[PDB]
């Protein structure tokens, strides 16, 4: 008869199996490398004789190899807004979710503002610098995720740090898009005085 | 008598249609909503002026491949939300709340199929589901606990398909293919104790489950009324209507004409026949008529698609001045009929997925 | 080549996208044995067969008619009302159960010569859910023990026999009550022996002798006794006992 | 709501996964035992004593558990189980009579928050209860049959904690010495060996107040009776030593993870190795000397983990499980070992094995002496799971 | 029993044990899968094992030298943390394909909650 | 079933004919019970043709 | 159906509506 009805009979089993693959490829029920008939996987034997006190000094070896530091004291100088009204900036702090709380809490602070002209394109004026202290702290970042910054004339966001303990930004020039409620945009550059 | 077809809609599934239901459980000024059960689809509609009918939310039983047979409008006092129970060949009761858009009360336990659904006139939480296995079970949906069951050892030896509540909900008539006429008195001192206790139950109270009761001894029985299958009996006050495949409708009262219905003992066997509103062209069963809200007007369809209409006034079977309304476009099989909570709107449903609304010509 | 068959009435054939790769799970099997082993276990909802190809490999598949798709947890949970089902929010009394599925893995080595040619349960306990016999309703493990549902004498039987007594016309009501009490005494206990017959005598008078006074049907009851003494089930001293119990 | 709808869909999923897991189970597991209990038990542990009947593959093992019920009387229960020492004996392996049963019942109060046997005499046990007093029992003195009167006899029970809690650890060397944690943020100690006929209730011998948060784990060093540590929700663990003057200043301290930590486990073989899980899907370990540097971290788990244990007879094996309804096995000898791309896509080399054969979340998993290759595990569904991995993974 | 064969020794033909799944959930999953493919394109573009990431720029960054950089961003908004890229490697990163095994931990629930649901959903009890 | 764990046996009690059932073999907890209806072979196929048996040999 | 095109029949069967992809699934109708 018509294969459409034949396909219709088998559609649900295949659709079920397609979703089953997707979740297991993300949350597997078992280790496929442990399969007897898949023996080429994990072909290496278990050398249980391998000691584990060696992990102690090996950890020190990588730690002095992976020593990190940060500049010091964020600074940034303003540049004219570009669009076809002043602008405000905000700083936020993101924290890890604990057992009792359902969603990871986030705290925000009004870092400052600047009196940007009404879409100043060029030759607007004769500059101003925004001063940021050492608000970020590695010990604080131990208990909370990395911080981030907000921009509103109008919403925009820019994050300072990553979980790899390496700073994302640097003292070059920046020009972020400015979305409302290409297009609106604010420019500046970063410093470390 | 003062009626004419003003509207007619047909469902696209072309499945045979079944029990109709008009939401008489409404309030003054509420939209006039009625419901109907198909094979596996359930559809609701509201009548409107000019002959328009606006299709309302409609569902389908895409999981249970069965033909729905009976339905009954439902109301919840707690949420003030109306509902409507349904049933079919698989003997499973589902009660969908239009406010919830869904059914969340699941009730199974009947043997083969369900062929009748009706609520208590006073308590909306009590329902009788007549079944194919000759069983008469009662459910306390508000407590979800089962109530006494009727039939059993001395019940109908054949499938019952027609039963009715009286106006006050005190006696329940029952008739099936065995042509037996068995009734049971609700007011029996034992039962309301259980009904009260049906409302007093906690599953976590004890390991002992609720004790629903069993009955086998009707307050009266007989079979002399019809020599063919009976499928339409109603409580005409203290009088009892009855319709068979033999193209006659007969009303009758127990014992002698002076005998009180409530004074009749179970040992009684006498009959008083006072009904001759006969018909024709409808020699097959599984046809159900309709009644107006005020019990003043009787309308019955026909297999050949006509109508058999009489009033419940002083007009009596002494002459039986019939009103045979007819629409030429409808002739296949008038499966059921349904009045509104008044005598103004009549909806006639044909078997071939088509309905035919008749509005009063007053 | 993948063959899909519906009673051979309608069928579709496709071509494999790369060899030794699962169409559904997208696993690079790298072994046709690891492939066919993957097919049955992973895709249990279907059936699979090897029909060979001009190249050498062709697979035909179809639906598992006896697929074991069903709920595996506590059976009592399914029949609860929605919302109450799948609660998992409190301890639930459930019947004990035990199953044994692996006594020793066979661990047979892979071999296609045997595998293609071939292609070419220690449970214990009350597993399934039981239902109330009287009312066709599901049981709960809580009451799973006391539920005899059976006894010496059902209630409806008591009703039917009493009704049948009234049918008799030749019997005055004084006598009619006598056997009603006496009979209902009988299948209440189900005596079967002559010794029990006598023992039932002082037993019946002991329980209902006051009710005999209440009904004031004593004289009929002495005569009802005398019949048994005529039937040899009663001795004279037994009759004396009834007199003492009555008075 | 959609969450209710999705959970209902999730109910179908977990049933599917168990079905799928069951299908593949025999070819990956060398033993499959399953049993369901009337009332869920929070924790379970093997009796160290074991006996193997002559000429009989099934070995006599005994397990101890508690009772958690809705509103009925709870009991302290000890159950026996038979498991085939020889798999060559094919009533699948043994007789049809069954290989598992329960022998001991004693009235229990509330639910067993935590219970263990003191090593120098497994007959005497202590049980953490919803009541403040930590109950102590010995099944030898008490009748095996449950007492229907409802009375319990927590003889030599322990006082000292204001409220209930989690965390119990007998001293491996000192007899009668155990550390208990509570919601009182305090760690209490007792000396059972020194307990007189004082009234069958023993006040805390020593009370510690180091952690600021609810202390939930505390354990002695597996080799040193003097050394012990505590773990609380404060995400900070602190190492302690006995007789060290004030009881609130720890000898050492470190924050284990960025989320709450409630699981501590020293290595029985290596003195220095101390495994520490966390609720942030992360499990780690530390060194007795190197507190500032984490040796390694494990994050394969997809939810909170609070039960950790080191495999017997196997120093390289550590296992943990939690709310993700998964149990993860790790090979220490394989940390960072190069593996084929078919292995990296499967898991890290250090990841030994992953088990997920239980519809309900498992609250406890426990192996036993003399059987390093089987794990008992208690799920919420009253299910007792015992299973043996294939030898092929560990050659 | 020593001669105990495989588990297949049950019966020839018996009534079906009734399937646990349902229809209305099946359609919802399909449409959820359908709308999932409308953005991730696992079935259409990823062949059931891959996801397509098209690159967009939020900010343009220029240093003191000619290493002008762009901050690439991808539409699913559940993608990897946002990274700075230069102008030279623009226009071919405009189509990034990442395997499922390479997805971050948090992305497991971002794409679909039903991938893993913490069944208690709250602290009813320990 | 054709190979039942139970069998039917007529008996005489106090002048009353009755039929009882007894276990054809020893039986453990939770078994399903069977006995031979003992109709004709053609009748057996007509009503009780289901045998639910796999052939070991 | 006469053309046994490819494994693409799966990609033909599922997206029967809502902008069927690849524009070639119609061949194996």
């Amino acid at each position: 008869a018509d294969h459409e009805l034949f396909l219709q009979a088998f559609e649900k089993p295949t659709q079920i199996y397609r979703f089953l693959r997707t979740r297991n490829l993300i949350a597997p029920i078992f280790l496929h490398r442990t399969l007897t008939y898949m023996s080429h996987r994990n072909s290496r034997t278990n050398i249980k004789r391998k000691t584990f006190k060696v992990d102690d000094m090996l950890s020190k070896v990588e730690k002095m190899k992976g020593e990190q530091e940060s500049h010091s004291h964020l600074q940034l100088t303003f540049t004219g807004f570009f669009h076809k009204v002043t602008l405000e900036v905000l700083l936020v702090k993101v924290c890890h979710k604990k057992r009792k709380d359902v969603s990871c809490p986030i705290r925000q602070v009004p870092t400052g503002k600047k009196q940007v002209p009404l879409n100043p394109d060029l030759n607007q004026t004769k500059p101003s610098l925004a001063v940021s202290s050492n608000e970020f702290e590695p010990s604080n970042s131990h208990m909370v995720k990395s911080y981030s910054l907000l921009f509103r004339v109008f919403v925009a966001q820019m994050t300072v740090f990553d979980k790899n303990r390496r700073l994302q930004l640097l003292d070059g020039e920046y020009e972020v898009a400015m979305q409302e409620m290409q297009g609106p945009t604010l420019q500046f550059t970063l410093r470390w005085t | 008598y003062s009626f004419k077809c003003v509207n007619s809609l047909k469902e696209d599934h072309n499945q045979p249609l079944f029990g109709v239901q008009f939401n008489w459980h409404s309030k003054e000024g509420d939209p006039l909503v009625f419901a109907t059960v198909g094979s596996n689809r359930v559809t609701l509609y509201e009548c409107h002026s000019q002959g328009e009918i606006r299709l309302l939310q409609s569902y389908v039983d895409a999981d249970a491949d069965e033909n729905f047979y009976t339905c009954a409008w439902t109301y919840d006092s707690n949420t003030s939300h109306p509902l409507l129970a349904v049933a079919g060949s698989r003997g499973i009761i589902r009660i969908i709340n239009p406010i919830t858009m869904q059914c969340i009360k699941h009730y199974v336990g009947h043997g083969n199929a369900i062929n009748e659904l009706k609520f208590h006139p006073r308590d909306p939480n009590l329902l009788l589901s007549v079944s194919k296995d000759h069983a008469l079970r009662l459910w306390n949906i508000q407590t979800d606990t089962l109530v006494a069951i009727f039939g059993g050892v001395e019940g109908h030896r054949d499938e019952v398909l027609s039963a009715d509540y009286d106006l006050l909900g005190e006696k329940i008539m029952s008739c099936g293919m065995d042509h037996s006429l068995k009734l049971w008195r609700i007011n029996s001192k034992r039962m309301m104790n259980a009904i009260k206790e049906s409302y007093d139950y906690n599953p976590n109270k004890t390991n002992r489950p609720f004790i629903s009761q069993k009955i086998h001894f009707p307050d009266f029985s007989t079979r002399d009324i019809h020599r063919n299958y009976v499928d339409c009996v109603r409580w005409l006050g203290d009088l009892i209507l009855s319709k068979s495949c033999e193209n006659a409708i007969v009303c009758w009262k127990p014992g002698k004409m002076e005998d009180d219905i409530d004074k009749i003992k179970p040992s009684e066997s006498n009959v008083t026949i006072l009904g001759r509103f006969d018909y024709s062209q409808c020699d097959i069963w599984y046809m159900r008529f309709s009644m107006d809200f005020w019990q003043k007007m009787l309308a019955l369809g026909n297999q050949v698609g006509k109508l058999y209409v009489w009033d419940l006034e002083v007009e009596d079977p002494h002459k039986a001045k019939c009103t045979t309304l007819t629409h030429h476009k409808c002739g296949a099989a008038i499966r059921q009929t349904s009045f509104s909570r008044d005598s103004s709107i009549l909806i006639a449903v044909c078997d071939d997925a088509s309905i035919w609304r008749w509005d009063r010509l007053r | 080549f993948y063959q899909f068959l519906y009673n051979n009435n309608t069928r579709q054939q496709t071509e494999a996208r790369d060899d030794l790769h699962c169409p559904w799970c997208t696993l690079n099997c790298r072994k046709l044995y690891s492939l066919l082993k993957h097919l049955k276990l992973c895709h249990s909802r279907f059936i699979f067969n090897y029909v060979y190809h001009p190249k050498g490999a062709r697979i035909d598949v179809s639906i598992n008619e006896c697929y074991d798709g069903s709920y595996a947890g506590n059976p009592q949970d399914i029949h609860r009302q929605p919302g109450f089902a799948f609660s998992r929010n409190g301890p639930v009394k459930r019947t004990p159960i035990t199953h044994i599925l692996v006594c020793r893995p066979k661990r047979t080595k892979a071999s296609m010569s045997e595998f293609l040619e071939s292609e070419d349960t220690y449970s214990s306990g009350h597993n399934r859910l039981y239902f109330h016999s009287d009312t066709c309703l599901p049981l709960r493990p809580q009451e799973m023990e006391v539920d005899s549902e059976d006894e010496k004498d059902p209630e409806w039987l008591r009703e039917k026999t009493i009704t049948q007594i009234e049918e008799f016309s030749d019997v005055n009501e004084g006598e009619k009550e006598v056997m009603k009490l006496w009979n209902l005494h009988v299948m209440k206990h189900g005596f079967i022996a002559d010794n029990q017959m006598n023992h039932a005598c002082m037993l019946f008078v002991e329980n209902y002798g006051q009710k005999i006074i209440k009904k004031n049907l004593c004289r009929n009851f002495m005569l009802h006794l005398v019949s048994m003494h005529d039937f040899n089930l009663i001795s004279i001293m037994s009759i004396d006992k009834a007199v003492t119990k009555l008075r | 709501k959609e969450a209710a709808f999705d959970d209902a869909v999730e109910e179908r999923v977990i049933n599917e996964e168990y079905k799928i897991w069951k299908k593949n189970t025999p070819f990956l597991y060398d033993l499959v035992m399953t049993h369901a209990l009337e009332w869920p038990s929070l924790t379970a542990q093997w009796l160290p004593d074991v006996t193997r009947p002559e000429g009989k593959d099934f070995s006599i093992h005994r397990l101890v558990l508690g009772t958690h019920t809705s509103d009925e009387q709870n009991h302290l229960v000890i159950a026996s189980v038979q498991l085939p020492n020889d798999d060559a004996q094919f009533g699948g392996f043994g007789s049809v009579s069954g290989k598992i049963e329960i022998e001991i019942k004693i009235n229990h109060e509330g639910e067993v928050n935590r219970a263990r046997y003191m090593p120098q005499n497994p007959c005497i046990i202590a049980t953490k209860t919803p009541s403040s007093d930590v109950l102590v029992f010995d099944y030898t003195k008490h009748p095996s049959k449950p007492d229907p009167s409802g009375e319990c006899n927590p003889d030599l029970r322990l006082r000292g904690h204001q409220k209930e809690g989690y965390g119990l650890s007998w001293n491996p060397n000192l007899s009668g010495h155990l550390l208990s944690a509570s919601d009182d943020h305090t760690i209490c100690l007792w000396d059972i060996s020194a307990v007189p006929k004082e009234g069958k209730v023993v006040d805390a011998k020593t009370i510690f107040t180091g952690h600021t948060a609810v202390v939930e784990d505390v354990s002695w060093h597996l080799l040193h009776e003097s050394l012990f540590g505590s773990v609380a929700d404060d995400q900070k663990l602190m190492i302690w030593d006995t007789r060290s003057n004030n009881t609130s200043k720890p000898s050492h301290s470190v924050d284990a993870h960025t989320a709450e930590v409630n699981c501590l486990s020293f290595n029985p073989y290596s003195e220095f190795i101390l495994a520490t899980g966390s609720a942030d899907k992360t499990v780690a370990l530390w060194d007795l000397r190197n507190l500032k540097l984490k040796l390694h971290s494990f994050e394969s788990h997809k939810d909170e983990i609070f039960q950790v244990q080191w495999s017997p007879h196997n120093e390289t094996i550590l296992a943990s499980s939690g709310t993700d309804r998964r149990l993860n096995v790790w090979d220490l000898s394989k940390i960072g070992e190069e593996q084929s791309p078919e292995d990296a896509e499967d898991g890290p080399p250090e990841l030994l094995f992953i088990h997920g054969g239980h519809t309900a979340k498992i609250s406890d998993f426990s192996w036993n002496p003399n059987e390093p290759w089987v794990i008992c595990s208690v799920s919420e569904d009253n299910i007792m799971q015992v299973w043996q991995m294939a030898e092929n993974i560990y050659n | 029993n020593k001669r105990r064969k495989l588990k297949n020794k049950r019966r020839r033909s018996l009534p079906r044990p009734h399937d646990f799944f349902d229809a209305q959930t099946l359609d919802a999953i399909r449409h959820r899968a359908i709308c999932f493919n409308l953005s991730a394109h696992i079935e259409s573009l990823g062949k059931g094992h891959s996801v397509v990431f098209h690159s967009t720029v939020i900010a343009k960054r220029k240093e003191d030298s000619g290493k002008i950089k762009l901050l690439l961003h991808w539409m699913p908004e559940d993608i990897l943390p946002d990274v700075w890229v230069n102008e030279s490697e623009r226009h071919q990163l405009k189509t990034k394909v990442v395997h499922l095994s390479k997805l971050p931990k948090d992305t497991a629930l971002l794409l679909d909650p039903n991938i893993y649901r913490t069944m208690p959903q709250k602290r009813l009890k320990r | 079933s054709v190979n039942p764990n139970c069998y039917a046996k007529v008996m005489m009690v106090n002048g009353d004919h009755r039929i009882g059932i007894f276990a054809k073999r020893a039986i453990q907890t939770g078994e399903e019970l069977f006995f031979d209806y003992r109709y004709s072979q053609a009748d057996a196929l007509k009503y009780v043709g289901i045998e639910r048996e796999m052939e070991i040999p | 159906p006469p053309p046994a095109t490819q494994i693409s029949d799966l990609s033909k069967r599922k997206p029967k509506t809502e902008d069927f992809l690849t524009f070639l699934c119609l061949r194996g109708s």
